[PDB]
């Protein structure tokens, strides 16, 4: 029998590491049916903020308007998604946006040749002014009430060194970008994770003793610390299994044909989450779990 | 109730090009002319050559299908490996010999022996139970 | 309405199973489904209760009318102990049992297939297909059974249950071998 | 609206039904199917996606005859919710520990 | 198309979560059916995917002018040694998992980068 | 034409690393692999996006309609 | 957005083809997984398509 | 015939997640 308590007794989590961008952890004694649900929800269901509507006023660069708006949308924005609400696509496009669901970005820039460029100089930054348009150039225009709600933390790109465009003197770019909430299911730009995925814990069943110098080459057919040499007798054993990338170099030699079987632990998922920059991977996982729970709760409360 | 029972001495376990299933050639230790071929998945009931198996073919297990629930008894509790299939052929090898072919969801058993003690096996859904 | 009824009954695709040129069949699954079938219907294929029920429902879906019983019916597992283990030929059998109408027996076919016995080991009989009251007992389902082969299973299902049932069989077999190829994918590489 | 019971598959005894859920996919389907199969009372559970290009999910529940399929679905939903709650709580514990 | 006459129309734009994912977290941008090869017999695409994966790993480029490899210095052996010395599989296979259900696929998938 | 904002396969933002890759290549005598490793690109899906970028926009820019030549 | 090939002939550079890139490097899986690519069709990752993979005007 | 020259300075560029 399976019960809530019979799962809660055996389920355990090991947070191997955690930065503000990447968190590598474990889910043990859970089924792939749920680990994959978590992975899918993280990749394509956690809301985020990216530029959606772009209002070009003047553009003369080599980059055409569609490509420029595409890049501006693709730029991740360090905004906490909870700070703003969702947009009603049924409403007219005049009143479809407000100050609590849309963040406004602007990019007004004109290139001009620098008169102080030394003779023989070929560096574009020396020759021209604003020859490069960076994501940091996207100013934030707080509107209405959001001027004091976002005062605690201004809106900036996650990576302000993204090369949005290049200019030459005379050429200018002027636009406004509207950033709304969205999920990676609609467009890949809204996905908060660079990539979230798991991998079954490798399992290395050593069938027979591998004493001798055969252990030296046996360990040599693995990542550096996967296998250790026993201190007392010259036997081989598995130090760490997470360290193994499953490359099967062992099976490539006729020596270990009947000395080891490589398998996996189907209840042991080594999750790996990297954030785009708007949120932290622990919060990404928390959001995914809350999303699955609230989806099931919505189905419960749905009259039939 | 049972329909056949014997003790077999496995001669060869042949893997072929498979992972889980293997081919067992077992000779009976009770009859001079009874032998056996059977396909079992050795991931669940691993078998080596020169072993001993208690093979029993039963018409049923009671003493449609449904996973066991707390408080159930059945004939299978006396045996480690029990397959369910059906018979599809009855070949007479010669006079006073007969071969009966069983197929357990594609797993094939060819049980051969004298007609005198195989005369209880007929074209029905019959269980097969094995014990060490 | 006249041309509607023409295209539904006279020119419809269900009626074009065999070419008038020589009477050989002209419809069948092609490549990915063929290799998926060879994998699903081998002796090494075993499926737990969840895998078996999921495959069967995914390829049948009684809400559209593939089933002829208003309720999906399954088979006892091939292996009872240590834990239940249905096989792939039982997947084939359950699919046939759910598409083939009741109040009628199953196909008794004895055919062959392209893959010989020497390619499965010793003493193998996997080249000999065998049906018996609608249950696959031997042999792998090959190009000889769905495809441009006479006297295979879809052809015989045609000959016995009409053209519409063979239409449903090809459709459901396509769904089964598709949902199975995503679960356990098929590849090829330099090691082959 | 969101959840739909296909009247072409519901029976008089109610022990076998089919549900059409919009805006769902493998993500909810597979987890719900596993959890519902954890109920010993149900005899058949599976999920069917009619077409990958439409947001439709089909769930089939046939019970053994003590509970209706609708309440089997309700139990599966509640069990999935509790599973998510315990996963979240253990994750928060390991976050505080760290 | 690839640079080996392997044309084919884009059938469907598969969602990323539904795409199979590997142990390294990457999801291919192109899925090519394995049945394209047995009849066309473009083994060059296989060896190119091998070499492209190895080059993208090591941060190098490999020449592919014909007739540099011969019956002894096999390109498979060459680029396989290069692939093994970066931790990956000598045959270019990668353990991948199904993104639809979640379970691992039956065999190692053959992946690489091709132009 | 110009460096892509994100990696195609995973989505790791590689649009802010082209200038740094060029600097590590020019100033230091780094190999491309060493420079990409020191840039934070581990998956070869992300490595290829900077290893193989061509940057045709610089060639495009030499044809400026709005400046006398 | 074109790219230079990782694997290329020596004469690719001699004729200066890098001035006119023709294709993109892509991660290609030789896999029967979809069912939507059997005869000659191929499957394109949707996320890659939303990220500018194989875009043109 | 001179065999295709093996590249040098080749090291493990791939490591399992979290390492
Ligand atoms: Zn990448």
């Amino acid at each position: 029998e399976w019960n809530v308590e019979k799962f809660k007794k055996d389920f355990e989590v090991n947070i191997s590491s955690l930065d503000a961008r990447e968190a590598n952890f474990d889910l043990i004694n859970i089924d792939t049916s749920i680990a994959n649900a978590f992975r899918r929800i993280m990749i394509s269901e956690v809301p985020s903020v990216a530029a959606e509507y772009v209002y070009f006023f003047n553009n003369t660069s080599v980059i055409q308007d569609e490509v420029l708006a595409h890049r501006i949308g693709l730029v991740p924005l360090k905004v906490d998604p909870d700070m703003l609400t969702w947009v009603d696509s049924n409403l007219p496009d005049d009143e479809k946006f407000t100050d609590e669901n849309t963040i406004v970005l602007s990019l007004n820039v004109k290139c001009t040749r620098n008169p102080d460029a030394p003779k023989g100089s070929t560096d574009p930054k020396e020759l021209y002014n604003n020859a490069h348009v960076y994501a940091r150039d996207l100013k934030f225009e707080p509107q209405g009430r959001q001027s004091t709600t976002f005062a605690d933390c201004p809106v900036v790109p996650a990576d302000p060194d993204i090369l949005l465009a290049k200019l030459r003197p005379g050429q200018e770019i002027s636009l406004k970008a509207h950033c709304i909430l969205g999920i990676g299911g609609d467009h890949a730009k809204f996905s908060p994770v660079s990539t979230a995925s798991y991998r079954l814990l490798p399992q290395i069943n050593i069938l027979q003793p591998i004493k001798g110098e055969s252990a030296r080459r046996f360990q040599k057919c693995f990542p550096p610390g996967v296998i250790g040499i026993d201190e007392g007798s010259d036997e081989a054993y598995v130090k760490d299994a997470r360290k193994d990338t499953v490359s099967r170099e062992v099976l490539r030699y006729e020596e270990f044909a009947d000395k080891v079987k490589l398998g996996r632990v189907r209840n042991h998922f080594i999750f790996n989450v990297e954030s785009a920059g708007a949120m932290t991977p622990e919060e990404i996982f928390f959001k995914s779990v809350r999303i699955l729970k609230n989806k099931a709760e919505y189905l419960k409360n749905c009259p039939i | 109730n049972t329909l056949f029972d014997d003790i077999f001495q496995v001669s060869e376990v042949d893997p072929g090009r498979y992972n889980k299933v293997c081919r067992i050639e077992a000779a009976s230790t009770t009859q001079d002319q009874c032998k056996l071929t059977l396909d079992i998945n050795v991931e669940l009931f691993p078998v080596a050559a020169q072993d001993s198996l208690t093979v029993t073919i039963a018409s049923s297990l009671n003493l449609s299908w449904r996973p066991p629930q707390a408080g159930d008894r059945s004939l299978a509790d006396d045996y480690d490996y029990v397959m369910y299939g059906t018979a599809y052929k009855f070949e007479e090898v010669s006079k006073d010999l007969i071969a009966v072919y069983y197929s357990f969801g594609g797993l094939l058993m060819r049980l051969e022996g004298n007609y005198r003690n195989l005369n209880n096996l007929k074209q029905e859904n019959a269980y097969l139970l094995i014990r060490r | 309405e006249n041309a509607r009824a023409e295209a539904l009954n006279l020119a419809n695709t269900d009626s074009q199973y065999l070419t008038p040129t020589s009477g050989s069949p002209v419809r069948g699954l092609i490549q990915d489904h063929i290799s998926a079938g060879v994998w699903l219907t081998s002796k090494d294929s075993f499926f737990t209760r969840e895998q078996y029920q999921q495959y069967i429902y995914g390829c049948i879906r009684p809400e559209d009318g593939h089933t002829t019983r208003s309720k999906i019916v399954t088979l006892p597992p091939t292996i009872f102990k240590p834990y239940p283990l249905w096989t792939g030929k039982q997947i084939i059998t359950t699919v046939l049992l759910n598409v083939t109408p009741p109040d009628m027996p199953g196909i008794n076919l004895i055919s062959k297939n392209k893959i010989k016995n020497e390619y499965w080991g010793k003493g193998s009989l996997e080249n000999e297909v065998l049906f018996k009251d609608g249950a696959l007992l031997c042999g792998i389902l090959d190009k000889s059974q769905y495809g441009a082969s006479k006297y295979g299973i879809v052809h015989s299902l045609h000959e016995v249950y009409g053209p519409e049932v063979a239409a449903k069989v090809l459709s459901v077999l396509g769904r089964l071998f598709t949902n199975y190829i995503t679960a356990t994918a098929f590849t090829c590489g330099m090691d082959d | 609206e969101k959840i739909k019971l296909l009247t072409q598959a519901t029976s008089e005894d109610g022990t076998s039904a089919s549900f059409q859920i919009v805006e769902e996919d493998h993500t909810l389907g597979n987890a719900l199917r596993y959890v519902i199969m954890k109920n010993p009372d149900v005899e058949f559970c599976g999920y069917s996606i009619p077409h990958p290009s439409e947001n439709l999910l089909n769930i089939r529940i046939q019970t053994y005859g003590e509970t209706t399929a609708v309440d089997a679905l309700q139990k599966g939903l509640k069990d999935l919710m509790d599973l998510c709650d315990v996963v979240e709580s253990k994750f928060t514990e390991k976050i505080k520990s760290m | 198309s690839s640079r080996h006459g392997q044309k084919g129309v884009c059938s469907r734009k598969w969602p990323t979560i539904d795409m199979p994912f590997s142990e390294t977290g990457i999801q291919p941008d192109i899925i090519i059916n394995p049945h394209a090869f047995p009849s066309r017999m473009t083994i060059g695409m296989f060896v190119e995917s091998l070499a492209g994966k190895a080059g993208a790993l090591h941060g190098i480029a490999q020449d592919s002018t014909p007739w540099i490899f011969n019956e002894d210095d096999t390109p498979a052996d060459y680029f396989g040694e290069q692939l093994a010395k970066a931790g990956y599989n000598y045959h270019g296979n990668e353990p991948m998992y199904s993104g639809a259900t979640g379970e691992e696929l039956r065999a190692d998938i053959y992946v690489g980068v091709v132009y | 034409m110009i460096v892509p904002v994100r990696c195609f396969s995973c989505g790791k933002v590689v649009g802010d690393k082209w200038e740094s890759y060029l600097n590590l290549l020019q100033e230091d005598e780094l190999d491309e692999g060493t420079a990409l490793s020191r840039l934070g690109l581990k998956r070869y899906c992300c490595r290829r996006m900077i290893l193989t970028h061509v940057d045709l926009i610089e060639k495009f820019l030499r044809y400026n309609p709005l400046e006398k030549r | 957005t074109g790219q230079t090939p990782i694997v290329k002939a020596n004469l690719y550079d001699d004729y200066g083809m890098d001035n006119f890139p023709n294709g993109f490097n892509a991660v290609v899986a030789v896999i029967s997984y979809t069912g939507y690519d059997m005869d000659d069709a191929m499957i394109i990752n949707k996320s890659a398509d939303e990220r500018g993979f194989g875009y043109g005007t | 015939r001179k065999d295709v020259p093996k590249v040098e300075g080749l090291k493990l560029e791939h490591f399992a997640t979290g390492y």
